[PDB]
């Protein structure tokens, strides 16, 4: 149910970074990811998905990266 | 053209080429609403939404691009872009994704999973560029009507077009499916369903 820190660091590195390929992002969240727990590749996927239907990534053509939209 | 003007003319209905005159026109050319042939028809003339007026500008404009004039040159062109839609990978997937916003209500930004699978039943048969086993898209609409998943969005539409094109049998999905992959979520529980 709280799977939201996850959202607010991907964010947090997708307006710092503006552009990542998919693995980079679902790693390099987890890195700093964990620290108040151990989260599994799936959740940090699910977390992509939520942000990619809220309005803040938007999919690379390639379809294995995701850009910071506005 | 004085034809091209004679022709939309003939079915527009109080003073528009509404969407009740788009289905009389295409219906005269041999067609239904639902086919495929209409999204290639609907692409041309540049169609945003599929209940929206069309332009006579619009009309005149795109049918004489083409060099038709007559009912039967207009019946040619859709012909030809139908059956490209079977040959050339690019244009059926130009037109996969060209799809869901036609098919997309603009009170909304899904689609529902009962809209989505009559598409997908037309765009991924035996026949057509992205050939796959019957057995799976049966498999994917037996999943998505199972788990209760009502709707659909751009980003897993246009994202299970690049799916099956990597996977032709339900066989090779469990055989090397990645789950720590770009496949949108949904997609996993369709990979964790199988068995």
């Amino acid at each position: 149910e709280r799977q939201i820190f996850l959202e607010a660091c991907i964010v947090r590195i997708m307006k710092a970074k503006r552009n990542l390929p998919h693995t980079t992002l679902v790693n390099e969240c987890i890195a700093q990811s964990h620290q108040r727990f151990n989260a599994k590749v799936s959740m940090v996927k699910r977390a992509i998905d939520s942000l990619i239907q809220k309005g803040y990534l938007q999919r690379g053509d390639d379809g294995e990266s995701y850009a910071y939209l506005a | 053209p004085k034809e091209l003007t004679q022709v939309f003319e003939h079915y527009i209905n109080n003073n528009l080429f509404d969407i009740d005159s788009l289905v009389k026109f295409i219906e005269e050319l041999g067609y239904n609403l639902e086919d495929l042939a209409t999204l290639c028809l609907a692409h041309l003339l540049g169609y945003k939404k599929l209940e929206e007026p069309l332009k006579r500008e619009d009309f005149l404009s795109t049918w004489f691009m083409q060099g038709c004039s007559t009912i039967s040159d207009m019946q040619e062109c859709i012909k030809t872009l139908d059956v490209k839609l079977h040959e050339d990978l690019q244009y059926f997937t130009q037109i996969y994704n060209y799809a869901f916003n036609l098919i997309l209500d603009p009170n909304r930004k899904d689609i529902d999973t009962d809209e989505g699978i009559q598409y997908w039943k037309l765009f991924f048969q035996p026949e057509y560029p992205v050939r796959m086993e019957p057995d799976l898209l049966e498999a994917w609409f037996r999943f998505l009507r199972d788990e209760g998943k009502t709707t659909i969005s751009k980003d897993t539409w246009r994202m299970l077009l690049l799916f099956f094109k990597r996977y032709p049998t339900i066989q090779k999905i469990i055989s090397d499916y990645d789950e720590t992959a770009a496949w949108p979520f949904i997609i996993d529980e369709f990979y964790e369903c199988l068995q």
